[PDB]
RNA sequence: AGCAGAAGCAGA
């Protein structure tokens, strides 16, 4: 209020003042008022005057001319103005509208209520018994029961992924020195000399002197990874006079059948082996009670999942991920060739080296998250394809040669495939090792509850068995149309086998279908404790779910799980 | 012999073992290419509920709009918007008379904290649609381009302090004739390129100034942006969400709060709690709705879901829910509250970035704006999109548009929805029948408790609910939902069984490595294990697995392995010599490439403190430098607090405790100008922060100029340096020269006025 | 000094025309606002960001200075960091190994005082390592979901008072109003000034430190036995849903100390108090002029926000919120719906006496608990038309009931007393009709049972009856029920402004009153 | 080609 026209000078009655440099007023008068002010502070705050005084330094909103007529369009149907709605609302009585409005409303209106029972619980998705379509084909990354790992004596400590691939096939050189192979089975639209060309050359710059991994940019790379595929941006002047130019009709998932090849991975990965894969590196000391027990039951529930295939697996994609993210932030534009790692150790305790193929990298300048890298992946397998024809359409395979497994021979195939990924899926595939919690969580939940009624540890109880209590057995799977029994280890590979199948198959369909299914999950325990549930429109929840199921296998494999489940407890519930 | 996993279900319950069914290690699916498609379905999908209603044209934006409140009732399980005034207010009549002083309270407590609200509380609220450039910007920048873009056509609100002068010109400048801005325009400069054609377009943005006419305007200030939604888990197809204007948010956060103080004194509420309080307050409100159960009668509970619960609303209901809850206040506030309704009643909705076509043949590209979307025939679009814009012909306007009456936009009245959600059960009985409801809800989801004699009378009392939900504008999911008797229950994605079971999947991603820094990130992961223990019911031996889990990858993103270890890398190369310099090695961090000290015991406490004495006096010295490069200037919110989908974490100023690059930004944009901008703001504030030492710590408050104070500031500073003795006569004067100057500087209006 | 180098930098920000019009129109208030102004775009997904960004060549960003050029370009065939200048700042970025470097190869720091300043990081770890560990023992615990403490702290404040504290310990020439309860902590602060004087560590840690060690972080967590902070801050060892873990902390004895002394000391005012004539002009003389180790008890009450009954009696008095709740004797009670009106008349009772009683008219529900048992009223004029209650002790179980048959004035309640119920308190007065009736049906509970009846249990899963045993039944108590289901805890988050009466009784703004004199505890 | 899935990436 006033600029810079007068020197002001500020006293407050807590001690407080601002005052100018320039200003001539000593340390005397400002003692003076400052002395004052509070020596009248106190004697207002001893006899109570201090809150009630006001002080030399001690609302308003309205509308405009829009708003206001904005406001008068927004009310409901029937009024006039905002000043009606407003005095309606305060001054009128409503009492007694919604029963007259639900009077009046049409029965038609209604829930539809019926009971719910187990004859009208269908199986879900009938179109994946058929046999007229073709069956799931194979469309995970890599291979997971069917993979085949060059094996590799070490000193034990980490070493260049270059001069790993070197050792590796320095071994097995029956293999390494395949210039002249038989071709076995090839995909639909695929290259039989620039994919062979491609391995030659992969197998080339690997074994080397050399420290560069860099592939060459040859005519029969550019192909495998696409070069010069992508669409070019013109203006969109010329797009609107051209008539050619369309918006083309998207892809739908082809619908697909049940597949045996799935029963059987979860069959396989669930199975125990001698060898261990995992890395879980070092803790602290186990102090408290609490630690020497998560200690104890670790080694019990850890050793239980990495003795297990699923583990081996595992770890594959992990490293592999791991390397393959490293790679297309470092060398965008370059062909590069990457080894899928892997590193074991066996029960005795001495350290392999696993080597179950090599990769390809292609272009990778990658702004954007879903931007596509497109890997070219060979693997090693010992299986045929010509067993299970309908399993690789996507897949071109060679044989190359032979090797003693332990008695007889064993048929050695090179399985070739172009692939792709993007950097979504090399996040979520470095952080695919927590399908151990999942999975370990809910047995550790189980050994809990037990330890609990009884009233000491039962983690060996559970797995072995000991003097009082029996081992505990879980319903694990069918054998011909009958119940099975496994043990408490077995329960917790499987848990942990379809966890990691989540991140395998891990798209749209299977988080639509699990979360529809679950639903009815939910439904089928009201049964099974009697709780007389009810259903409003069962085919809302069924077309809900079947739309989901196309070309993931593990959501077609779970259907007929779920529907074989279903008949199971079909029978338990009569007795 | 053949492995089934379900038969796990047999042995052990579906809830106690509910984790199995969340595939939340797996990826979740994310947007591909444009979400104008959805947008438009979205737009349609609303206008179908509505379409029986009164449509009209505003005279105001020159849109077309349409009113299904009280409308004609359906006739059919289809969803509907029809609500029925009439009904709201009943609801709320019933529900004022039974929490008798809460509906003038909340308005009170309310109003009294809008009356103190300054307008730095916009700043905290995330991604906001900048109307002065029409592109998403973060909350504090669109605030402050609008502040200095209002003081162009002589709005000088936001200088005052409080919210509602800034509120009051924000109303008042949709009056304004010709709206002067500052908004960024695109250069479009030439460069060499070996590729293909010959050439490159580097585009280059400055600050400069454009003009927009009162209508435009309006538009602008009503519009919502629309993308779609990442990472969306347990849904098959992809829906698109939106965004809100800077000018909205003020009013908003009035009525949320206002919502918010009802939602606070309802039993039936499962908000705005969050974590075990929530967990906690749900299962006190379960038994007070099973007690209702009467003598020799069921209680049954409906697992309930609401389907197009954001699409069949509408902001004519909303407003007279203001109306009515602000009954008794004053009428000034009665009309602030009435606004944020009002801005939605008449909102437009953008379009995305639009479609692409394409030819196979000549393999070429282009992208197809909003503007000029119609500007084709409709016959080269696909049979989907055809029909799509068949529809939005009508709601459709000319420069890229949709308008959109009915509908709230994907969410944005999450409080006040739960209240109009609460007040259907605040009903309980119809026609004095032989059955009681009542329930817990939660935006679009609740969760009904119904009581009878027996269970087919409870059928017809659900029928009654679903009914008189259709009056209110809530449309019951029958495809989803379903009922039984009491026991289990689904509601927030919680399970029942006999109590609240915990889950553990669902918090399986936060395990992973946060994303913030190497000295925070390792704290927030053992932090998360902590609270994961104790809340979501996890052992200890997954538990030790969680922290091996952690430090496994968390070594493999941060390339920080063990110094005894031969990963070969290039940090890892300067790890191994740190490892052999250092004798203290059990005292190293993991990210220089030490040992894995933690464990279930000491998870609360941080790295730092814990190896601190077990370092070297050389190490920790660097370690710990105060003046070390890699930190920055830091803010209280920046050490505290992390992003999680918000937590606080604990952890020490160490030189882990790094910042990244400011994120590359879309092509070779060459954004040299607006950098300057940012950094033209922090200087002043760096420098502002050297005057008032506080700063950080006291958010300070003046109606005066930044300048203005910094000079009366460090003239006393001078005064003071001269009495005390840290300054001399020469340097005194220098000083209130220099100053001198300044404020002749600080008084113009114009140039610096350089001299000779 | 420093001042004089601000002012030169200021003028050379007046130089640039741009930053002169920022200072210039922008304001104080404002500062807020344009601090956090950024351009760029706030990427989903920092996750993902981070391991992308991590492998890549350069993603840090440096801070220029004299200490970022001791950083060298290379060291041994490595990039550390990058010359490419911005064309704004001038300035530079890094890579992962330049941070190696430095903690490796770089320069030594005045790393004194370090443990002084996060003191309250370090108590945790003094805690730990002294501490012994006891037994373990498998078995079901129920947790009760309360509101707790999770960290411990130096001294409790509010953040208001805590504030004003913080201030005059770093920042003395800015912190501007003396303020009445908050110098008094002068030893603390002058405690705090000396220790943390040498150390040159950035003041806004400084503070975000003080206030980790004056300020309550308190939610709410599943918790059973123990509530003290230097207990939970380890629950996650100490317990589990189906086991249990003791544990013997550091033992400096924290949080219990005030909480354990306050509700003593208050309590024991009481006593004094109730007995002379005007009780409140007592309870308040006494009051102000009593300690706690060095705080008036002022700031104790006030700061605390726990107490049991006389701690609020003694809060209101002085002048303070207490906590919107309702005691009656030991029947705690939180509104959830309904609103009454007490109002007078005469009434006769069983054993055939006319008692002037006040009506509570109107019907009403009520979230209630007693001790380890909790539960939910539902009652309406002279008539208690439903409970329920959780599993819990059968002394608590039984004494819940009792209260609620109470306060509901139920005729079926009146009707059941039988012989004289003068009963008196310790200063000798007559307790008022209701206080009476209280003792009396604690005592003698046969007679209320016996006169209420019994009806038909509800057959709801979760839910069974009991009878005058206290025993599973399937006939039940007309109105009461018990669950299985657990309850959340007594939870009373919000606070309110109270008045009070001569004879130490708290009454509500309505006419109500809430918190008795008589509703205190007499255990010592 | 391939990833993928109602629309994009396969350098700008």
């Amino acid at each position: 209020k006033l600029g810079n026209s007068m020197e002001l000078m500020i006293f407050s009655y807590n001690q407080d003042y601002s005052l100018s440099n320039e200003s001539s007023l000593d340390e005397e008068g400002k003692g003076r008022v400052l002395s004052r002010l509070t020596e009248l502070q106190a004697e207002l705050s001893l006899k109570n005057l201090w809150q009630v005084l006001i002080g030399e330094e001690d609302i308003d909103f309205k509308l405009g001319q829009t708003i206001s007529r904005l406001r008068d369009i927004s009310v409901p149907a029937g009024f006039s103005n905002f000043e009606g709605m407003r005095s309606y609302i305060d001054n009128i009585d409503p009492k007694g509208a919604i029963e007259r409005n639900l009077a009046r409303m049409s029965p038609l209106v209604s829930v539809t209520p019926k009971k719910l029972t187990w004859e009208d619980l269908r199986p879900i998705g009938p179109h994946i018994y058929n046999h007229e379509l073709p069956e799931v084909p194979y469309n995970a990354f890599l291979l997971m029961s069917d993979e085949l790992g060059l094996a590799n004596m070490t000193e034990g400590k980490s070493k260049k992924p270059k001069t790993l691939a070197k050792e590796c096939l320095e071994k097995y050189s029956t293999l390494r020195d395949q210039t002249d192979p038989i071709l076995i089975m090839k995909s639909e639209k695929a290259n039989e000399n620039f994919l062979w060309k491609l391995w030659r050359d992969c197998v080339n710059t690997i074994s080397n002197e050399e420290m560069s991994n860099e592939l060459q940019k040859t005519n029969y790379a550019k192909w495998a990874t696409g070069d010069g595929l992508t669409y070019q941006k013109i203006m969109k002047e010329v797009a609107i006079d051209d008539e050619t130019m369309c918006q083309e009709e998207p892809k739908i998932p082809n619908k697909c059948r049940v597949a045996a090849w799935v029963q059987t991975e979860m069959n396989l990965l669930s199975t125990l082996t001698s060898k261990r894969a995992l890395d879980l590196p070092e803790i602290g000391p186990d102090v408290a009670p609490v630690e020497h027990v998560g200690s104890e039951r670790r080694k019990y529930f850890v050793n239980e999942i990495n003795y297990c295939k699923a583990s081996t697996v595992m770890m594959k994609y992990v490293l592999f991920h791991t390397s393959l993210l490293n790679e297309s932030n470092a060398s965008m534009g370059k062909y590069k060739v990457i080894p899928i790692t892997n590193r074991v150790v066996n029960e005795k305790g001495e350290s392999f080296d696993m080597l179950y193929g090599l990769a390809v990298k292609g272009q990778s300048h990658l702004r954007g998250d879903t931007d596509v890298v497109t890997v070219v992946t060979f693997e090693f397998s010992s299986t045929d394809p010509r067993v299970d024809s309908g399993k690789w359409p996507k897949y071109t395979v060679f044989r190359i040669g032979s090797l003693f497994v332990s008695g007889r021979e064993k048929s050695v195939y090179l399985y070739c495939r172009v692939n792709g990924t993007n950097k979504i899926q090399m996040k979520w595939g470095m952080e695919a090792r927590r399908c151990l919690l999942q999975s370990m969580q809910q047995m550790e939940a189980i050994v809990e509850q037990e330890s609990s009624i009884q009233g000491y540890d039962m983690t060996k109880a559970c797995f072995k068995g000991d003097r009082v209590n029996s081992p505990k057995t879980f319903s694990i799977g069918t054998q011909e149309g009958k119940l099975v029994k496994g043990s408490f280890g077995k329960a917790l590979r499987v848990i942990f086998t379809k966890c990691l199948m989540h991140y395998v198959f891990g798209n749209a369909q299977l988080e639509g279908f699990s979360a529809e299914s679950r639903r009815l999950l939910l439904l089928i325990q009201a049964l099974k404790d009697r709780k007389g549930p009810w259903v409003f429109d069962l085919e809302g929840m069924y077309s809900g779910i079947e739309e989901c199921i196309s070309n993931n296998p593990w959501v077609i494999q779970s259907a007929y799980w779920f529907n074989e489940w279903l008949g199971f407890e079909k029978e338990g519930s009569k007795v | 012999m053949n492995i089934n996993p379900y038969f796990l279900f047999i042995d052990v319950p579906i809830q106690a073992a509910i984790s199995t069914t969340f595939p939340y290690t797996g990826v979740p699916p994310y947007s591909h290419g444009t979400g104008t498609g959805y947008t438009i379905d979205t737009v349609i999908r609303t206008h179908e509920y509505s379409n029986k209603g009164k449509q009209y044209i505003s005279d105001v934006t020159g849109c077309t709009m349409v009113d299904p409140t009280n409308g004609p009732l359906p006739e059919d399980n289809e969803p509907s918007a029809y609500a029925q005034l009439d009904c709201v207010l009943e609801a709320l009549d019933r529900m004022d008379e039974e929490h008798p002083g809460l509906f003038q309270a909340a308005s009170q407590n309310a109003m009294e904290t809008l009356m103190v609200t300054t307008v730095d509380k916009l700043t905290q609220g995330r991604q906001t649609f900048d109307w002065t450039v029409c592109r998403n910007q973060p909350a504090a920048t669109a605030l402050n381009t609008t502040i200095t873009s209002f003081r162009l056509n002589d709005l000088n609100g936001a200088d005052k302090g409080g919210l509602i002068p800034f509120c009051q010109d924000i109303i008042d400048s949709l009056d304004r004739p010709e709206m002067t801005f500052f908004s960024v325009k695109n250069i479009k400069k030439k460069l060499p390129a070996k590729n293909r054609k010959g050439f490159l377009i580097k585009r280059i943005p400055m600050k400069v100034k454009d003009k927009i006419t009162k209508v435009e305007y309006i538009k602008r200030a009503l519009s919502l942006n629309t993308m779609t939604k990442d990472a969306e888990r347990g849904k098959l197809k992809r829906r698109a969400i939106a965004t809100a204007g800077i000018q909205i948010r003020g009013f908003v956060l009035v009525v949320e709060n206002l919502a918010k103080n009802i939602c606070e004194n309802l039993e039936q509420s499962g908000l705005p709690v969050g974590g075990n309080e929530k967990k906690a307050k749900l299962s006190n409100a379960v038994a007070k709705m099973l007690s209702n159960c009467p003598p020799g009668g069921i209680s049954m509970t409906v697992t309930g879901d609401n389907t197009k619960w954001n699409e069949c609303l509408n902001p004519r209901i909303f407003l007279a829910m203001t109306e009515r809850i602000t009954r008794d206040s004053p009428i000034w506030f009665r009309d602030f509250c009435s606004i944020a309704p009002v801005l939605f009643s008449n909102k437009i909705a953008r379009l995305g970035k639009g479609f692409m076509i394409t030819s196979k043949t000549k393999r070429l590209k282009a992208q197809i704006p909003c503007p000029d979307l119609f500007s084709i025939p409709l016959e080269r679009y696909n049979e989907e999109t055809r029909a799509k814009l068949k529809k939005l012909k009508p709601f459709f306007n000319e420069e890229g548009t949709a308008s959109l009456s009915p509908g709230m936009m994907m969410g944005m009245f999450n409080m006040l929805s739960t209240v109009l959600g609460v007040a259907a059960l605040g009903i309980k009985n119809i026609g004095n029948k032989e059955y009681l409801w009542d329930g817990l809800q939660s935006s679009d989801d609740f969760a009904l408790f119904v009581n009878a004699k027996d269970e087919e009378t409870c059928m017809e009392g659900i029928n009654d609910f679903y009914r008189t939900c259709k009056l209110l504008g809530i449309n019951m999911s029958k495809k989803k939902s379903y009922c039984n008797e009491t026991g289990m229950f689904e509601f927030t994605s919680m399970f029942y069984r006999d109590g609240f079971v915990s889950n553990f999947a669902m918090e399986l991603p936060s395990f992973g490595v946060a994303g913030v820094n190497e000295s925070a990130d390792m704290a927030i992961g053992m932090t998360i294990i902590k609270n994961n223990m104790i809340n979501n019911g996890m052992g200890p031996a997954t538990a030790q697995t969680a922290i091996q889990l952690f430090i496994a990858d968390y070594r493999y993103t941060y390339k920080c392995h063990r110094g005894d270890s031969k990963v070969e890398g290039k940090r890892m190369k300067i790890i191994k010599e740190l490892w052999e310099n250092t004798k203290g090695r059990d005292g190293l961090l993991v990210a220089d490439g030490g040992p894995n000290i933690y464990n279930l015991r000491n998870l609360h406490i941080p790295e730092i403190v814990l190896k601190y004495n077990l370092m070297d006096p050389e190490y920790k010295g660097r370690l710990l430098h105060p003046q070390n490069p890699f930190v920055g200037h830091l803010s209280i919110e920046g050490i505290k607090e992390a992003d999680i989908t918000k937590m606080d974490y604990d952890a020490v100023s160490g030189t882990h405790s790094w910042r990244t690059k400011r994120n590359r930004s879309i092509l070779n944009t060459d954004q040299r100008n607006m950098i300057l901008e940012e950094q033209c703001y922090a200087k002043c504030c760096n420098l502002f922060e050297a005057c008032f030492n506080s700063a950080s710590y006291r958010k300070p408050v003046g109606q005066h100029s930044m300048l203005e104070a910094m000079a009366h500031r460090l003239r006393m500073d001078a005064r003071l340096d001269y009495e005390s003795g840290r300054m001399s006569k020469d340097d005194f004067e220098k000083a209130m020269a220099h100053l001198g100057e300044i404020g002749y500087i600080g008084s113009g209006s114009g140039e610096n006025l350089y001299f000779q | 000094a420093m001042t004089l180098a601000k002012i030169e930098l200021l003028k050379q920000l007046l130089r640039d025309n741009e930053a002169k019009t920022v200072l210039k129109q922008t304001t104080v208030d404002q500062y807020n606002i344009i601090r956090k102004f950024n351009t760029s775009r706030i990427e989903k997904n920092p996750s993902l960001r981070m391991k992308w960004a991590m492998c890549s060549n350069f993603p840090l960003a440096l801070t220029k200075g004299d200490m970022a050029n001791r950083i060298p370009l290379e060291y041994k065939g490595i990039q550390l960091k990058t010359n490419a200048e911005d064309i704004g700042t001038k300035g530079q970025m890094c890579s992962i190994a330049a941070v190696t470097w430095w903690n490796t190869y770089g320069p030594i720091g005045d790393t004194e005082g370090f443990e002084r300043v996060y003191e309250s990081f370090f108590l945790r770890k003094m805690r730990l390592d002294n501490a012994t560990w006891g037994r373990i023992t498998f078995g079901p615990v129920e947790r009760v979901r309360k509101r707790v403490l999770l960290n411990p702290l130096t001294k409790e404040m509010p953040p208001d008072e805590a504030s004003n504290v913080i201030m005059e310990i770093l920042f003395p020439k800015e912190a501007g109003i003396p303020r009445e309860s908050t110098w008094i902590h002068r030893e603390l602060i002058k405690e705090k000034r000396e220790k943390l004087k040498g150390t040159m560590i950035t003041p806004i840690v400084l503070a975000y430190m003080l206030e980790r060690e004056l300020v309550a972080r308190r939610r709410f967590l599943p918790v059973a036995g123990a509530t003290s902070a230097e207990f939970i801050e380890m629950l996650h060892c100490l317990q589990g849903e189906n086991w249990r873990q003791i544990y013997h902390p550091g033992g400096n004895k924290l949080t219990e100390s005030r909480s354990q002394s306050m509700i003593v000391a208050c309590r024991k005012i009481i006593r004094r108090s109730i007995v002379a004539s005007n009780p409140l002009e007592l309870a308040v003389e006494i009051a102000n002029k009593t300690v706690i180790d060095t705080e008036p008890l002022k700031s104790c009450l006030a700061a605390i926000d726990g107490g049991d009954v006389a701690c609020d009696i003694i809060r209101a008095a002085l002048g303070l919120k207490i906590r919107q709740r309702q005691r009656f004797g030991r029947l705690e009670l939180k509104r959830i719906s309904g609103r009454g009106f007490k109002n007078d008349e005469e009434i006769l009772i069983g054993n055939g006496t006319i008692q002037k009683i006040g009506i509570w008219d109107g019907e009403e529900e009520f979230h209630v608990r007693c001790g380890e048992c909790r539960g939910i009223l539902k009652k309406s004029k002279m008539k208690l038309e439903k409970l329920l209650i959780n599993s819990a002790k059968k002394e608590d179980m039984r004494d819940l009931i009792i209260l609620c048959m109470v306060f509901s004035q139920d005729t079926r309640m009146f009707q059941g007393v039988r012989g004289e119920i003068n009963f008196l308190n310790r200063a000798g007065q007559l307790l008022s009709p209701m206080y009476q009736l209280q003792r009396y049906f604690l005592n003698r509970s046969n007679d209320l049972f016996d006169q209420w009846g019994y009806e038909e249990s509800p057959k709801a899963s979760e839910l069974h009856g009991i009878n005058e045993s206290m025993n599973a039944s399937d006939y039940t108590l007309k109105g009461v029920v018990v669950t299985r289901n657990v309850i959340d805890d007594f939870s009373s988050t919000e606070t309110e402004k109270v008045s009070i009466t001569k004879n130490l009784s708290l009454i509500k703004r309505t006419g109500e009153v809430i918190m008795g004199a008589n509703d205190v505890s007499e255990l010592e």
